[PDB]
Order: structure tokens, then sequence, then C-alpha cells
């Protein structure tokens, strides 16, 4: 409702792996796709 | 190593130990089979606890994969073929847990 | 012909744009400890000479005792942004995987990337995990 509207970002699983260059680079990613368009605010939910 | 040119050949104890199984048995092998084919040559197993300690009763309580890689060297360090020209120095601390056998 | 080394893709080592961002005047007045993690790290490396003609051969390693809280991590995070050489910070948690041996490998493999990059400096930050004792495993 407020000036955002990007909210979606469905949970955050995929980020999981087994060394932290993979972590690295998916927070990366995601962080340029919120940087692509107005305040993007990422739900972090789905975790066990 | 540095005063003997016999032909130094390294292995740490993590290091004879691959998560595909076989493949920790492959890899003595092949470093045996080298030795021969480099004439006298040493090996300095380094700490040795890794492929070593004592047979522990099988099943899914233990480890069993590291039991078939010392199997493997146990074998080819005294096997139906007399090994020739070829030494091993195996260095570790705490003498009391390696096995009966090595 | 021969291309430029390749192949690191597994690149934990900071190498410029993920640096961190602090200088030796964020952490508030560590003297003592400042003065010997520098007299550690940072004095051997840029005036090397300053040691051989004294027949040392510097430390090769150094330790953090401390807290639950105490900047530990902080003094890391600046040495890691004042230094000249490489900066490869793994925790000593991502060593414990599942697959056997997939977990030494990880070891070897940080040693060997850092000796394959120049002077580096490697941090272990929180080990102590893997560095309890003995308790020669019956298990
Ligand atoms: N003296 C200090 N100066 C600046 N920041 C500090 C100081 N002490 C604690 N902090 C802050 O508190 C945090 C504690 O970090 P630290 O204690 O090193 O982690 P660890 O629990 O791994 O030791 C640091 O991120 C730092 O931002």
């Amino acid at each position: 409702s407020q000036l955002d509207c990007n909210f979606l970002k469905v949970v955050s699983s995929s980020i999981v792996d087994k060394y932290i260059g993979e972590s690295a680079r998916l927070i990366r990613e995601m962080f340029n796709y919120a940087r692509d368009h107005q305040p993007c605010i990422i739900f972090m939910d789905e975790i066990d | 190593a540095h005063h003997t040119d016999c032909t130094f050949i390294r292995v740490s104890g993590s290091e004879l130990v691959q998560k595909f199984i076989g493949e920790g048995a492959r890899m003595v092998r092949e470093l045996f089979v080298m030795a021969r084919e480099h004439a006298p040559s040493i090996i300095f197993m380094d700490e040795i606890d890794s492929i070593g300690s004592s047979r522990l009763e099988g099943g899914s309580g233990g480890d069993s994969e590291v039991q078939r890689t010392m199997l493997e060297l146990l074998n080819q360090l005294d096997g139906f073929e007399a090994t020739k020209n070829i030494k091993v120095i195996m260095a570790t601390n705490r003498i009391d847990i390696l096995d009966s056998a090595l | 012909d021969v291309l430029p080394p390749e192949a690191d893709s597994s690149i934990m080592m900071l190498t410029s744009d993920q640096k961190p961002d602090v200088m030796y005047a964020d952490i508030g007045g560590m003297d003592i400890q400042k003065q010997e993690v520098r007299e550690a790290v940072e004095l051997p490396l840029t005036h090397f000479e300053l040691y051989k003609q004294i027949g040392i051969d510097p430390p090769r390693g150094v330790l953090m005792y401390g807290p639950p809280g105490c900047g530990k991590t902080m003094l890391a995070k600046a040495v890691a942004h004042h230094t000249t050489a490489a900066f490869i910070r793994v925790v000593g948690s991502e060593f414990v995987q599942k697959y056997l041996g997939e977990g030494p490998r990880m070891v070897r493999d940080v040693f060997r990337l850092a000796k394959e990059n120049a002077p580096a400096i490697i941090f272990i930050d929180e080990i102590d995990a893997i560095a309890t004792k003995r308790f020669d495993a019956q298990t």
C-alpha cells in the first residue's frame, strides 16, 4: 500500500549452498534485482 | 627428503580420502604403481590417524570407506606381491589409536 | 598461445569490490592488541628487511581470544582492509559438510589458493567447532 508496491520475492530458500561463493553470487544477484526497481523489499520467510 | 636422492613422494593425512566410493583406493594403488615405476623411492605419510585408527564394527554406526582405503594400503605394503625398493615413513601422534595391522 | 591464469570460480578471495569498510580508526582504543596484531601480520610484509637483520623468521599464526563480543571480527576486517596481500575469510562452520572427505578438501583448496595467489592472509573465524581436544573417537 505504501509507495513500494514491489513486495513479493517469494520466500528465500534458493540461497542455500555448500560454499559461501554460491551464496554471495545469489545474494548479489538478488541485490541487483532489487536495485532494478523502486524501493524493493524482499520477503525472507519459508525458512524451516 | 633433502639429503637422499631417492624420489620422495608425499601424502598428507586427509588426502587419500575421496567421497566417491573406491576413489579412495584407486589412488593408493596408483601411488604404489608410480613408486615402482620410479625406482628407489620413499613415502612419508604425514599425520596418519586419518587413514588409520582401528577398524570399527560396521553398519551405519561408523566410518567404513576410510577402512577400505586402509585395507588397500595394508595389502599393497605387504600382500601377495613383494614390493621391492619401496620404503614408507609414517608419522602420527597418538601411537595407541592406530590399528593392530599397520 | 598461453592464456592468462583462470579457473578462479570458487573465489572467496576478496581482491577488491568486497573489501570491508573500516580503517584502523573505527576500533576504539584496543592499543595493546592493535600493536600486537600489527607486529604479527602487517609489520612482517612491508618492512621485511627489518626482521632478517635479527634472524627471526616472523610469526606465521595469530589467535583471537575474548568474550562473546569484543571486536575480534572487526579487527579482522580492519587488517583485511589495510593490507597489500590477499585475504580469504572462511568461517569454521563451512567445513563441517555432509559428504565425507569434502571437508578436508576445502582446507586443501583454501591453502592452495592462498599459495597460488601471492602473499595472503587466511582468516578462519569462530573456529571453536573443529579445534576441541582429541577424545579418541570410537564412533
Ligand atoms: N571497540 C569497538 N569499536 C567499534 N565497534 C565495536 C567495538 N566493539 C564491538 N563493536 C561492534 O560489535 C561487533 C562485535 O564484533 P566481534 O565481537 O568481533 O564478533 P565476535 O562475536 O565474532 O567476536 C562488531 O561488529 C563491531 O561492529
